[PDB]
RNA sequence: GAAAUUGUUGAAAGGGAAGGGCAUUUGAUCAGACA
RNA sequence: GGAAUACUGCCAGCUGGGACUGAGGACUGCGACGUAAGUCAAGGAUGCUGGCAUAAUGGUUAUAUGCCGCCCGUCUUGAAA
RNA sequence: AAAUAUGUAAGAAGUCCUUGUUACUUAAUUGAACGUGGACAUUUGAAUGAAGAGCUUUUAGUGGGCCAUUUUUGGUAAGCAGAACUGGCGAUGCGGGAUGAACCGAACGUAGAGUUAAGGUGCCGGAAUACACGCUCAUCAGACACCACAAAAGGUGUUAG
RNA sequence: GCCCUGAAAAUGGAUGGCGCUCAAGCGUGUUACCUAUACUCUACCGUCAGGGUUGAUAUGAUGCCCUGACGAGUAGGCAGG
RNA sequence: GGUUGCGGCCAUAUCUACCAGAAAGCACCGUUUCCCGUCCGAUCAACUGUAGUUAAGCUGGUAAGAGCCUGACCGAGUAGUGUAGUGGGUGACCAUACGCGAAACUCAGGUGCUGCAAUCU
C-alpha cells in the first residue's frame, strides 16, 4: 500500500548541497536571534535533531521563543479555507534570519532621512515607490551609426 | 510634429515617449474564463462585454 | 495576410550606461498595417540577433512608396517557404507594377500551388531584374515577345436581370 | 477628460469616477471575420494602437 | 451578462424596525427615527437600533453596574441611559442620585434608585430633556454572560460544557474526558 | 462495484466560496509555547513595574 | 344531478396520428368608451 | 523645380432621406439668444387637419398559413427512449 | 537547471531617543522581556479594485458524478480504467455545429428600436449565382474544427519548385 | 500541390437535402450583407440599496417621494401570498 | 610586508612537478630522573633549549599543467515553457501570435580574501 511516512518524498529536498557536505560552518551557530525576527526556514539533513517537516521547507515565519539550543517559529499553515497558526521548534541550524523586509527596513530610514533632509529644506518630497514608468521621448543619433539592414536566411542544414 | 521633422533635417530619428494611457475594451462574453485572467477583468473593472475602461500605463499595469 | 504596405523598420538594442547607442538594424517588411510591420520586425530580429522586444526598441517605421508605380517591372523573388514535411528555398519570378502588388500575388501563388499559408514564408528579397534576358522563368518571357498581341476568345457578358430575351453571343 | 488624457497627478481619483464606459457592438462590424485572435493575427484581440480609435468610435 | 462579484439582491442582514409588535415601542422608534433623521446627533440613531433589538441583545443593566459607570472620572453627573430592563442589585450598598433613563425599571431597581432620591426617565422624557442626548452616559448589559453561549464553539480542547441534561459524574466525565480513560478532550 | 477513487476536482471552488481566510493578525500574541523560565520571571517583573507605576500616582 | 362515456341536432377541419408556441388572414362572438 | 491627388486622421463645419420611442405632469435647475422687452430646440410632445363614432379599433374563439414544438412522472453521469 | 506554480515583506501594531521592573540572564544594571518620558502625519511610504469590513448561532440538501483542452499512469486498443490544474455538463434555456448533455457563441424579468457573436449568404433558407489570383476533371471527384477515419507505397495526370 | 492507384460487406441513402465542374470544389486575399434570450438606448414589473418626508386644517408611516444597480436554476432554504 | 596563537568565509585555498625563502617565529631536532602511554618514548607523556638543521614541514614563485572561481549579444533568444485560435496535418507531430527563458559549448580573466592578539631586519 501507499506510504506517508515523516520524511516521505523528502530524497533531494534534505540533500546536502554539492560539495557542501560535511560540519555546518561556526556561523551558523554564532547567529543570534530574538522574537519577533523574521526566518527563513529550510532543512538541514547532517542535523537530524530538530528538523522542520517538510512542509514547513521554503517557509518564514516569525520567532515566537528563544530556548538552549532552538528558537520557536510560527508559521501559518492553511489548511481547508482558512489558515490556522503553527509553532514550530526549530533547531538553530534550520534556520536564518530573513532578508525579506531589509529593503523596507533600509528604505525606512533612507526615508526618514530624505523627508527631514527635505523638511529642513523647503518640503517638496515625493517618497512613495512608483513602478517602472514608461519611457520618454528620445532622439537617436546616425553619427557612426547608420541602420545596417538584414534580411531573413535561407534554408540550410549542417550535418 | 515639428520633433520628427527637426531630427529627420539633422539625420537621425525621433523616437516618441511610449504612450502613458490605454483604454481597454471587453470583447469577450461572461463565461469560460480562466481565473488568473478573470479577477483582473474584474479589477479593471470590465465586467460584462463591450464595456470599457481608461488604464494608465506602468509595469504594475 | 491582406493588402500590403512596405515598412521600413527600425530597431536597436536598448541602451545600457556602458554602451549607450547600440547598433541599428533595418528590414523592409511587407505588411498590411504596420501594427503587423513591428511585430515581424521583432520576430526575425530574434531570429538573426540577440534582442526581444522587451530588451529592444523600435526607433523607426516608414512607408517606402514605389517609385516608379507605373512602370511594368519584371520581379525576380526569393523566398523560404515551409512545406508539410519540410522546408524549402525558393525563386519565382512576378511581372507587376509595384513590390507591393508583387508581394501580394506572391503569397496568392504561394497558398495556390503550395498550400503555404502567410505563417510559413519567408520572403528572402524582392528585387527588379533589370535586362531581360536575365528574365528566367518561361511564365513571364512569354510577355516579353516584340509587338506583342492577344485575342481574349469566348467573352461572357455578365447579365444583369434572370432572364434574357436573346440568346447570348461570346464574339469579341 | 483633460485629467484623464495627460494622465494627471490625479488620474487615479479622475479615472474612478467614471463609471465604465458601456458601448455598443462596433456599427460596421470588426473588420475581422473571426474575433477571438491576436489583431496581428488577422483578429480583434490585443494591443492594436492607435487602431483602437476606429474601433471605439463604431462602439460608442 | 455579468461577471458578478458579490451576490446578487443581498438584504443588508440589519434590522428595520423592532420585530415586536408593541405599540409604544413602535411610538419611542416612531420619535427617535424623526430624532436621528433630524438632528446628526450620533446619540440618536444609536438608540434607534437598540429599540429594534432582539431581547437576547437587550440584557439587564443591572443597578450596581450603573452605580459603577458613574464612580467614572467626570461621569457622576451624566445621565444613563439603558435601551432595555433595568434590575435591582441586593449587593450595593451605597447607591447614587443620578438619572437613569429606560425601557423597564423592574420594582426593585426603581425602589433602590428613587430612594436614593433619583429619578426613572422613560426614553421619551430623555428625549424632551437631551434631544442631542446631551449629557447623556449609555450603558450595555452583557451579551455574552447569556447560558447559551456557554455551549456555543463546542469541540475537542475549547473546554466549553457539553449540551448535558442530568449532570454529576456517570455524565460525560470518563473516557475522553480525563487521562487514565483512553484520552482527554 | 468499483467507484470513483479520489478527486480535488472542485474543491479550491468551494474554498473560495467563503473564503481562504486571511490569518488574522493580534497586537499581543500569547505566550503560549514560550519557555516557562522566562515567563516565571517575566512574571515578577511586570509585577514589578506595575508596583512601580502605582506608585507613580501618589 | 358534475365527470369519464353516449345519441341526436348545429358549425368546422381532416393526402400515414392529434394536441401546443409566436404571429396574422378569415368566420363567429363580445366588453368598453364615445356624446 | 512646383503643384495635384491617393491614403490615414481631425472639426464644439453645413446638410438630405428612413425608422422606433413621447416616460413625466404647476412652478423650482443648468443654460442659450437678445442693446433691451422678450424668446428658446435649455430638468421627457406638442401643434394643426381629417375619418369613424361603430364591431371601425380591440378581446375572445374556431380555422387556415409561415416558422418552431418528441411523453409526463421517475431513478440516473446520461430518457423522447 | 528553467517556464508555470509557491513562503514572507511593502509602516501608527511604524522608526528612533531618554532610562524603570525582575526572582530570569551577565564578569558586570551586562542582557532579555514588559514599561514610563520624548522626537517625526497622511507621497504615512508600490499598483489595481472594493454595491463595504468583521464576527456569531443554527439548520437543508449532498457525500454514485460525468465531459473538454493541457499534464499524466495502466492497457495493442477502446465511446476502456485511473490521477493533476482549470473550465464545463450535471442543475441551463438561447444563437451556431442538419441531427446531439459536455464543442463554438452567449448565460434568460415583460417588451420596442439598433448593433453584433459563433456561424452563414445558388435553391431548400434570412443574406453578393460579390470581387480577385491560382490550383483541381476523378468509368467510386470534392466540399470546414470537435466529427462521425484511412496508411505504407506508387503515377510519363497536371501544377510550381 | 491538387488529382488518380493503393481502397473489400451485408434493407436503399446520404458534403443535412437538391444539385454544383473558369464551382455552389481546394488554398488565399478584399468588401458588402443575413441574425442570439448577448451588447447599446428606452418603457414597464419585481428585488436589493441609498436619500427625502409626521406639519396640520382629509383618505394607507408596514406609508408617500427621489435616485441607482441587479433578474439562469435541480436538490435545497427562506419569504410574500 | 614576514611569522605565530585563536579565527571567518571554506579550492581564486585543492592537485601534480620543479625552484626560492633573509630575519624572527614555527619546525625538525636532543634526553628518559619525574607524571604519563605504548608490542615499539614512532605516536602519546615528561625534561633540556642545551647538542644540531633549513632536508623536510611551512611560506612563496614557475606551468600554452589538472581542478576550481568569475565574465561575455560564444552558443542561444536555441532547447524547454505560460497564454491564444473552428491554425496546418490521416496521423505522428508542426508552424504562427503575446510573453518567460536554460544547460552544454566556445572565448577571455583569475588562482585565497580577511579579523583579533603577540612578534620580527
Ligand atoms: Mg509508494
Ligand atoms: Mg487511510
Ligand atoms: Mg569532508
Ligand atoms: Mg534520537
Ligand atoms: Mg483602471
Ligand atoms: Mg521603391
Ligand atoms: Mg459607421
Ligand atoms: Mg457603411
Ligand atoms: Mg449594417
Ligand atoms: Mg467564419
Ligand atoms: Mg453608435
Ligand atoms: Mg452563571
Ligand atoms: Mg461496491
Ligand atoms: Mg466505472
Ligand atoms: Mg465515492
Ligand atoms: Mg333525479
Ligand atoms: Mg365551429
Ligand atoms: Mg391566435
Ligand atoms: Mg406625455
Ligand atoms: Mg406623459
Ligand atoms: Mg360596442
Ligand atoms: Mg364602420
Ligand atoms: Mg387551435
Ligand atoms: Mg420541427
Ligand atoms: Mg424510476
Ligand atoms: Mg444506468
Ligand atoms: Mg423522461
Ligand atoms: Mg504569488
Ligand atoms: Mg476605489
Ligand atoms: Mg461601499
Ligand atoms: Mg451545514
Ligand atoms: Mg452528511
Ligand atoms: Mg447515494
Ligand atoms: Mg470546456
Ligand atoms: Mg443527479
Ligand atoms: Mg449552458
Ligand atoms: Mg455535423
Ligand atoms: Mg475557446
Ligand atoms: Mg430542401
Ligand atoms: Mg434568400
Ligand atoms: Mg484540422
Ligand atoms: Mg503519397
Ligand atoms: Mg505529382
Ligand atoms: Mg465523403
Ligand atoms: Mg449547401
Ligand atoms: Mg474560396
Ligand atoms: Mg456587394
Ligand atoms: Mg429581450
Ligand atoms: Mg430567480
Ligand atoms: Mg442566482
Ligand atoms: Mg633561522
Ligand atoms: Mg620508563
Ligand atoms: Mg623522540
Ligand atoms: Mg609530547
Ligand atoms: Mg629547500
Ligand atoms: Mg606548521
Ligand atoms: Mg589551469
Ligand atoms: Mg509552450
Ligand atoms: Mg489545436
Ligand atoms: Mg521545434
Amino acid at each position: 500500500g501507499k506510504s506517508h511516512g515523516y520524511r516521505s518524498r523528502t530524497r533531494y529536498m534534505f540533500q546536502r548541497d554539492f560539495r557542501k557536505h560535511g560540519a555546518v560552518h561556526l556561523s551558523t551557530y554564532l547567529k543570534v536571534y530574538k522574537v519577533g525576527d523574521i526566518v527563513d526556514i529550510k532543512a538541514n539533513g547532517s542535523i537530524q535533531k530538530g528538523m522542520p517537516h517538510k512542509f514547513y521547507q521554503g517557509k518564514t515565519g516569525v520567532v515566537y521563543n528563544v530556548t538552549k539550543s532552538s528558537v520557536g517559529v510560527i508559521i501559518n499553515k492553511m489548511v481547508g479555507n482558512r489558515y490556522l497558526e503553527k509553532r514550530l521548534n526549530l533547531r538553530v541550524e534550520h534556520i536564518k534570519h530573513s532578508k525579506c523586509r531589509q529593503e523596507f527596513l533600509e528604505r525606512v530610514k533612507a526615508n526618514a532621512a530624505k523627508r527631514a533632509e527635505a523638511k529642513a529644506q523647503g518640503v517638496a518630497v515625493q517618497l512613495k515607490r512608483q513602478p517602472a514608468q514608461p519611457r520618454e521621448s528620445r532622439i537617436v543619433s546616425t553619427e557612426g551609426n547608420v541602420p545596417q539592414t538584414l534580411a531573413p536566411v535561407p534554408y540550410e542544414t549542417f550535418i | 510634429i515639428q520633433a520628427k521633422r527637426d531630427a529627420k533635417a539633422a539625420g537621425s530619428y525621433y523616437v516618441e515617449a511610449q504612450h502613458k494611457l490605454v483604454f481597454v475594451v471587453r470583447i469577450k462574453g461572461i463565461n469560460k474564463i480562466p481565473p488568473k485572467p478573470r479577477k483582473v477583468l474584474q479589477l479593471l473593472r470590465l465586467t460584462r462585454i463591450n464595456s470599457g475602461t481608461f488604464v494608465k500605463v506602468t509595469k504594475a499595469t | 495576410m491582406a493588402h500590403f504596405k512596405e515598412y521600413q523598420v527600425i530597431g536597436r538594442r536598448l541602451p545600457t550606461e556602458s554602451v549607450p547607442e547600440p547598433k541599428l538594424f533595418r528590414m523592409r517588411i511587407f505588411a498590411s498595417n504596420e501594427v503587423i510591420a513591428k511585430s515581424r520586425y521583432w520576430y526575425f530580429l530574434q531570429k538573426l540577433h540577440k534582442v526581444k522586444k522587451a530588451s529592444g526598441e523600435i526607433v523607426s517605421i516608414n512607408q517606402i512608396n514605389e517609385a516608379h508605380p507605373t512602370k511594368v517591372k519584371n520581379f525576380g523573388v526569393w523566398v523560404r517557404y515551409d512545406s508539410r514535411s519540410g522546408t524549402h528555398n525558393m525563386y519565382k519570378e512576378i511581372r507587376d507594377v509595384s513590390r507591393v502588388a508583387a508581394v501580394e500575388t506572391l503569397y496568392q501563388d504561394m497558398a495556390a500551388r503550395h498550400r503555404a499559408r502567410f505563417r510559413s514564408i519567408h520572403i528572402l528579397k524582392v528585387a527588379e531584374i533589370e535586362k531581360t534576358a536575365d528574365v528566367k522563368r518561361q511564365y513571364v518571357k512569354q510577355f516579353l515577345t516584340k509587338d506583342l498581341k492577344f485575342p481574349l476568345p469566348h467573352r461572357v457578358q455578365k447579365s444583369t436581370k434572370t432572364f434574357s430575351y436573346k440568346r447570348p453571343s461570346t464574339f469579341y | 477628460i483633460h485629467e484623464i488624457i495627460t494622465v494627471g497627478p490625479h488620474f487615479k481619483q479622475a479615472n474612478n469616477f467614471l463609471w465604465p464606459f458601456k458601448l455598443s457592438n462596433p456599427s460596421g462590424g470588426w473588420g475581422v471575420p473571426r474575433k477571438f485572435k491576436h489583431f496581428i493575427q488577422g483578429g480583434s484581440f490585443g494591443n492594436r494602437e492607435e487602431f483602437i480609435n476606429k474601433l471605439v468610435k463604431s462602439m460608442n | 451578462g455579468i461577471d458578478h462579484t458579490s451576490k446578487q439582491h443581498k438584504r443588508s442582514g440589519h434590522r428595520t424596525a423592532p420585530k415586536s409588535d408593541n405599540v409604544y415601542l413602535k411610538l419611542l422608534v416612531k420619535l427617535y427615527t424623526f430624532l436621528a433623521r433630524r438632528t446628526d446627533a450620533p446619540f440618536n440613531k444609536v438608540v434607534l437600533k437598540a429599540l429594534f433589538l432582539s431581547k437576547i441583545n437587550r440584557p439587564p443593566v443591572s443597578v450596581s453596574r450603573i452605580a459603577r459607570a458613574l464612580k467614572q472620572e467626570g461621569a457622576a453627573n451624566k445621565t444613563v441611559v439603558v435601551v432595555g430592563t433595568v434590575t435591582d442589585d441586593a449587593r450595593i450598598f451605597e447607591f447614587p442620585k443620578t438619572t437613569v433613563a429606560a425601557l423597564r425599571f423592574t420594582a426593585g431597581a426603581r425602589a433602590k434608585i428613587v430612594k436614593a432620591g433619583g429619578e426613572c426617565i422613560t426614553l421619551d422624557q430623555l428625549a424632551v430633556r437631551a434631544p442631542k442626548g446631551q449629557n447623556t452616559l449609555i450603558l450595555r448589559g452583557p451579551r455574552n454572560s447569556r447560558e447559551a453561549v456557554r455551549h456555543f464553539g463546542m469541540g475537542p480542547h475549547k473546554g466549553k460544557a457539553p449540551r448535558i441534561l442530568s449532570t454529576g459524574r456517570k455524565f460525560e466525565r470518563a473516557r475522553g474526558r480525563r487521562r487514565s480513560k483512553g484520552f482527554k478532550v | 462495484a468499483k467507484s470513483k477513487n479520489h478527486t480535488a476536482h472542485n474543491q479550491t471552488r468551494k474554498a473560495h466560496r467563503n473564503g481562504i481566510k486571511k490569518p488574522k493578525t493580534y497586537k499581543y500574541p500569547s505566550l503560549k509555547g514560550v519557555d516557562p523560565k522566562f515567563r516565571r520571571n517575566h512574571k515578577h517583573a511586570l509585577h514589578g513595574t506595575a508596583k512601580a507605576l502605582a506608585a507613580a500616582k501618589k
